[PDB]
């Protein structure tokens, strides 16, 4: 069995840059006058799409921005324009033995300018109140990088059990992230407090976003 | 136009027996190979096995040697994948693949994916919980509205916004499992003045449970 | 000593110029495509000629000018030994992998197998490839270009591409289109070159 | 006069084996499928040889024993003499219709002429059809099972087959069929077999 | 799968000149070879010439040299063929064949024909009369109807009965030229039950004229 | 100009026998290392059709029954079976030289079993009457062979001119005629007589079939 190996295990490139992967091979690849080596790319939710086939040759229906390189015991997949809609996991497969083995898997990043988080806070429904509890939710629209954290707070009082942090994949039009952060607590002890905030946190800026209610308005 | 059509989704209770469907339309099915490579949730692909419903020649990996059983069906134009002596490992996204001259070692296309999951957690119907700015509405120059889908199981749940008419600004937030249950969000911007001069909803579809959940938001 | 060894001289002439005769049929239309009997002709010469040439190369090795001539007979002689026996063993090789004369013909180094109604047809091939295309064109099958009778898209669902060294690749059918008339398009894709031999 | 004639006749003998070492290495390796070296070095011998043929069978022809190896080796002569021009002949038409170096190979008898981008490609043929077929195979064109290079169903609309006599088979593009993928059937029905040459 | 389409009827004065147009489908046009075989009314078949529209090439016969031209139309997929200088001799049906393969020798699929009239008769529609056994009904074991279609010019006419739901016993007779004019019967039988107890008619289509009569016949 | 040549132009088969059709041609047909003949069917009203090419192979679509012969200076067509439907006109050509000529055309018909004709006269209709004229029709159905003539008298004055005959071609079930005599006249010499008959003769009985009728009782 054949272990193949991808390095680096994740790129990250600025758009209009090209992209380098390679997949290396525990033993030879190619076999008697043919090589078998296949490139693959896989969006979050779809089924994998091939590229080149054979290390050198183009996919049908693939733009001619993919190309290949290397030759029986290393594979180059090289994408010379980057695209916003470029970004998935590409993987690296061989069909020279029975054990058709894959390879470990590259997550493409695309390094665009960064943008400060959209901070938006909603309290909780009056139908979770009269189901039987009462849950918060920030979410974090429209932000870049991924590096970034949310911090609760009640009356003064910071909280570390309750949230739920759910980081969506990248845009494939403007390249951004999106996440949310949800606050899901019992009604009764709800309204044992008063203010109900979420800070949010980038690298944009020194100074935290807040969005801030209480319950003696809504 | 060659295709590949799979099943829905399946779950079955640890130590029972599931069996994949993948059917092609197009062209013929009986001198064209299947490739069922395996995908677990947080891992990569993994082959499994290759069949020719020609003859019937089936091949394995070794690792899936007896865990997987291959069969195909000329009459009705279909294969298929029995997997017995199900785990909590089990639990993946199936593909099937196929060239399109009929080879063996090269996938042009592929199929939708077949979600397994194995758990003896019963199907829970999601709830659904309107998410609206009651503080003051923050009527600034945008103003976004979000939809709570929480407790439901098991994946996947289809979250659109009035029949998929509002596709502009949507973000669907992935689930995560808490106690044996999945918690999904969704956030939707509007224009402030859309808003709320038509009534925007969000649809939730629940196959596992049968729960079709229309759930429209309205100010405070 | 005089007029004799001339006559011998003369006869040997003769004897060359029939040699070299032979040498040009051979070489201008003795072959597999020209002319089957000038084709079995040519083989039988080689194969009887082979051993002579060994004989003929220890014959001028136990003889010698000087010890030069004898080591470049003894080189020869190895050498030709080496080249017949190779051939044998390719020709036996190929002969075990098909069922087939064309086995012991040096002008074709691939063959095909292919049986269409219970006989294994076999034609020569000249490369290997990963996928070999057919037609049907109104009821002829041309398999790689070699027309081999009368067939419809229903063909035979296994083709097998023996070579010298190894190299038994299995094909299976694939990608059968049809037209208003009575011609394919079906061709065959590689998808297994172990389990030599049969 | 003993030991020279036996010293010459012992290097007639190493003559003779050397020269069935070349025999035996063009027949057994000199092809043009084979080894183009070879194949160019068994042209030259043959071009070469013929010549000398001729001079061998007219220096047999003017010594003799008696009246009767004369009458042979002047038959000899005027056959090898008749085959010599009778190639030229057919080599020079060959040459005329076409303009390839095959016109010259005794293995091909039937030559194709399919321009793809520019260049004429000549591939060797085997039999003369009504209609021959081409499939793509994800864009590598196999006109007759010959590899031609990369191209797809937008093919040349016009096919030229020459032959050793006459026969300039004029063929047409024809049945265009796709699939999924970049394969494709569209072949060649001849529909003129004159206006020889170009 | 492949088929040929003609236009319709043509009636030129002599002298003048006619484009008959043959058009394919369901095969690339551009590959495949024309024949235009005509055949006159009393006579047999008469090749006249080929065309080839991927490289505009023709060949003729000689006899219809200068008679016929032959033109064809890759970007509307339609062959067309002049007629100059027509006479009463050139009054005959065209046809056009081609083959699967895209041969020219061989000619496998051809049209529906088209009928060219070389006359200086003036169209005329046709006057349809009722045809009923008048003396006594003969009401015998089986009784028999007929349709005349007198006085019209030129050919054809089709003559149907009921919309064509009664194809049992008919016998459409051919018509014959009298004074420029053509005179065509037809005649259909009936069971004595079914007549009169439904009022049978038959019907008339003149495309020449545009003259379409649906005439009933009803006893005396 | 290769002169083709059919012979004979006509033949008549009984039905289960079998059919021979010989084309023969002015010079050499076949080509250089191929036939290039050809056999066409076609029926009345419709366009030809082809049964086989270079003269020994079976067009796709076409019944097996179909089979040919000779060898570059005849060619014969051969039906073992014949059917109801193998009626047509049967048609030869070369495609060796420039010039396609077709065969002179040979038409095939069925030996059947003599049917009675059945005799119907039709009086006149009011509607020709008010236009201007008036024609009599005589349908003859259902009968065999093709030689029949019908004799037209009113008040036993045997008339010749007037009468238009039109007979059908064979049909492919039944396999037999069809044939319409009218006699178009004025209607003020219509009116002018008294008796209108229709008498109509055949090969299967001595007896003519007499259809009669008068205008005193329409």
């Amino acid at each position: 069995d054949i272990v193949l190996t991808q390095s680096p295990a994740s790129l990250t490139v600025s758009l209009g840059q090209r992209a380098t992967i390679s997949c290396r091979a525990s033993e030879s690849v190619d076999s008697f006058g043919n090589s078998f080596m296949h490139w693959y790319q896989q969006k979050p939710g779809q089924p994998p799409k091939l590229l080149i086939y054979r290390a050198s040759n183009l996919e049908s229906g693939i733009p001619a921005r993919f190309s290949g390189s290397g030759s029986r015991t290393d594979f180059t997949l090289t994408i010379n324009p980057v695209e916003a809609d470029d970004v998935a996991t590409y993987y690296c497969q061989q069909s020279s033995e029975d054990p058709y083995t894959f390879g470990g898997g590259t997550k493409l990043e695309i390094k665009r300018a960064d943008a400060a988080p959209t901070v938006s806070i909603f309290p909780p429904s009056s139908e979770q109140l009269t189901s039987g509890g009462a849950s918060v939710v920030c979410f974090l629209n429209n932000f870049y990088p991924k590096d970034i954290n949310v911090k609760w707070k009640i009356d003064g009082s910071e909280r570390q059990n309750g949230v739920l942090n759910s980081w969506t994949d990248q845009d494939s039009k403007d390249s951004t992230y999106s996440m949310s952060s949800t606050l899901t607590l019992t009604k009764d002890e709800y309204e044992r407090h008063n203010s109900y905030t979420c800070e949010a946190t980038h690298k944009t800026s020194t100074s935290p976003i807040v969005k801030s209610f209480n319950r003696n308005e809504c | 136009e060659v295709q590949l059509q799979q099943s829905g989704a399946e779950l079955v209770r640890p130590g029972s027996s599931v069996k994949i469907s993948c059917k092609g339309s197009g062209y013929v099915f009986s001198n064209y190979w299947m490739n069922w490579v395996k995908q677990r949730p947080g891992q990569g692909l993994e082959w499994i096995g290759q069949i020719y419903p020609g003859d019937g020649d089936t091949n394995y990996n070794g690792k899936f040697k007896g865990k997987a059983t291959l069969t195909a069906d000329k009459s009705s134009s279909t294969a298929y994948m029995q997997l017995s002596s199900l785990t909590s490992e089990d639990s993946a996204v199936y593909f099937c693949a196929s060239g399109y001259l009929g080879e063996n070692y090269v996938m042009d296309f592929w199929g939708q994916g077949t979600s397994v999951t194995v758990s003896s957690a019963k199907t829970t119907p999601p709830s659904v919980y309107p998410l609206a700015p009651g503080s003051a509405a923050q009527t600034n120059s945008m103003v976004t509205l979000g939809c709570l889908v929480k407790g439901y199981f098991p994946e996947p749940v289809t979250v659109t916004w009035n029949s998929g008419s509002l596709s502009s600004g949507v973000h669907t937030f992935p689930a995560v499992l808490q106690s044996d249950l999945y918690t999904l969000s969704s956030s939707v911007t509007v224009p402030s003045s859309t808003w709320p001069s038509e009534t925007v909803t969000c649809n939730v579809a629940h196959p596992a449970s049968s729960t079709k959940v229309d759930k429209k938001i309205v100010p405070r | 000593t005089v007029e004799e060894l001339k006559k011998l001289l003369e006869q040997w002439n003769l004897v060359i110029g029939f040699l070299f005769l032979t040498w040009i049929c051979l070489l201008q239309f003795a072959y597999a495509n020209r002319n089957r009997f000038l084709y079995i002709i040519k083989l039988i010469f080689l194969w009887l000629l082979w051993p002579v040439t060994l004989a003929c190369f220890v014959l001028a090795a136990v003889y010698r000018i000087n010890w030069i001539t004898g080591g470049i007979a003894i080189a020869m002689a190895c050498l030709v030994g080496l080249m017949w026996l190779s051939y044998f063993i390719a020709s036996f090789r190929l002969f075990a992998r098909t069922r087939s004369m064309w086995s012991f013909n040096p002008e074709t180094n691939i063959l095909l197998n292919v049986p269409l109604h219970g006989t294994i047809l076999t034609r020569p091939l000249l490369e290997s490839e990963l996928v070999i295309g057919a037609v049907i064109l109104r009821g002829h099958l041309r398999i790689a270009g070699h027309h081999l009778g009368r067939c419809d898209i229903k063909d035979l669902p296994k083709e097998i591409t023996v070579a010298t060294s190894r190299t038994l690749s299995y094909y299976k059918l694939g990608a059968s289109q049809r037209v208003a008339g009575d011609s394919g398009f079906a061709a065959y894709s590689r998808y297994r070159i172990g389990n030599y031999k049969l």
